[PDB]
């Protein structure tokens, strides 16, 4: 197909020395892919949270262009 | 830990290449959706160093 790469443009909101388990990362990943992208090209704005703490902002981009879309991170705090 | 998200831009464009190791976790049937999930997962894991120590950047993964 045309889209061959997914990009994440991120920025730190807060330092957090913790790390999500594989189970948590998988759930995050599957949710976005299945319910957000729905197997289509698009752009998502997101925030990784640790409980109630807002930790990291990421703009996820899936487009025809294989090149880095650049731009700024976007969030969903 | 959770990922709060919103679609800034939604499309019905399905032109996405296949991949190796499409995800089968979280009830995914491999396939294109699994390719996207595997891509998101790698990007999230990569960013762990940036929430641990600060900083930003652009991370990619084949899909």
């Amino acid at each position: 197909g045309e889209a061959t790469t997914i990009w994440g443009v991120g920025a730190d909101e807060a330092i957090d020395k913790g790390t999500p388990s594989k189970n948590d990362l998988q759930n995050m990943s599957a949710d976005l892919a299945k319910n957000g992208f729905k197997g289509h090209q698009g752009v998502a704005c997101s925030t990784v949270k640790d409980g109630n703490k807002d930790v990291y902002m990421i703009k996820f981009s899936l487009a025809g262009g294989s090149n880095d879309p650049g731009g700024s991170p976007c969030s969903d705090d | 830990w959770s990922l709060r998200w919103r679609m800034q831009k939604s499309t019905t464009i399905a032109a996405i290449a296949g991949c190796s190791g499409a995800a089968t976790f979280g009830g995914l049937a491999g396939g294109i959706v699994g390719c996207i999930a595997a891509g998101i997962l790698a990007i999230l894991q990569g960013f762990e160093v940036n929430w641990h120590n600060g900083g930003g950047g652009d991370r990619s993964n084949p899909v």
